[PDB]
């Protein structure tokens, strides 16, 4: 009913139907995690653009970043879009 | 030496890389960084004015007449070094 739980080994027993996921429930991967008040968002999903990836803005910047990558990667742009 | 030297601070790689350095050929090279985007292997366009080839041909100097080295002049050059 669009609020998405995290589990490990959850069983379907074969044969389902199988459809690309829509933007909903894409979208509720990220954004149902970290309340509306805590989402800092710098960046969205590579593969759906229209998908937005926040992050918990409180624990994003206490606890420290390592922005890693090789020259020409943009790691100065992220760094200066954060 | 050189290899792992070369290899661990290359800012890129490409595959099968650790046989690839010994195997390269006379004006091979293999070209990475930020000014090329694709670690390529290249061939040196070859020195039409080069640096001049110092490599004595060797058996057929050999295979000619025992000659005359003018030693006066090669120890007068030495002696002023
Ligand atoms: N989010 C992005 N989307 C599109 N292009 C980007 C993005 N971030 C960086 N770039 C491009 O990557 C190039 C590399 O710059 P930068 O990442 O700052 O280099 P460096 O990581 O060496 O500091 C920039 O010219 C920029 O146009
Ligand atoms: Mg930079």
């Amino acid at each position: 009913n669009g609020k998405f739980y995290r589990g490990g080994d959850s069983l379907a027993l074969p044969p389902k139907k199988v459809e690309p996921a829509k933007l909903d429930e894409i979208i509720s991967i990220y954004s149902d995690s970290i309340d509306i008040n805590d989402r800092f968002t710098f960046s969205s999903l590579s593969l759906n653009t229209k998908v937005s990836v926040p992050v918990n803005g409180n624990r994003f910047f206490n606890k420290h970043i390592a922005i890693v990558g090789s020259t020409g990667s943009g790691k100065s742009h992220t760094v200066a879009k954060i | 030496d050189d290899q792992n030297y070369v290899k661990r601070l290359l800012p890129d790689t490409v595959g099968d890389i650790t046989n690839l350095l010994p195997s390269l050929k006379e004006g091979e090279a293999l070209i990475m960084g930020d000014s090329i985007s694709i670690p390529s292997i290249v061939k040196i366009e070859k020195c039409t004015i080069p640096p001049s080839s110092i490599d004595i041909k060797y058996l057929d100097e050999w295979r000619k007449e025992w000659v005359d080295s003018e030693f006066d002049k090669i120890i007068e050059q030495w002696s002023k070094s």
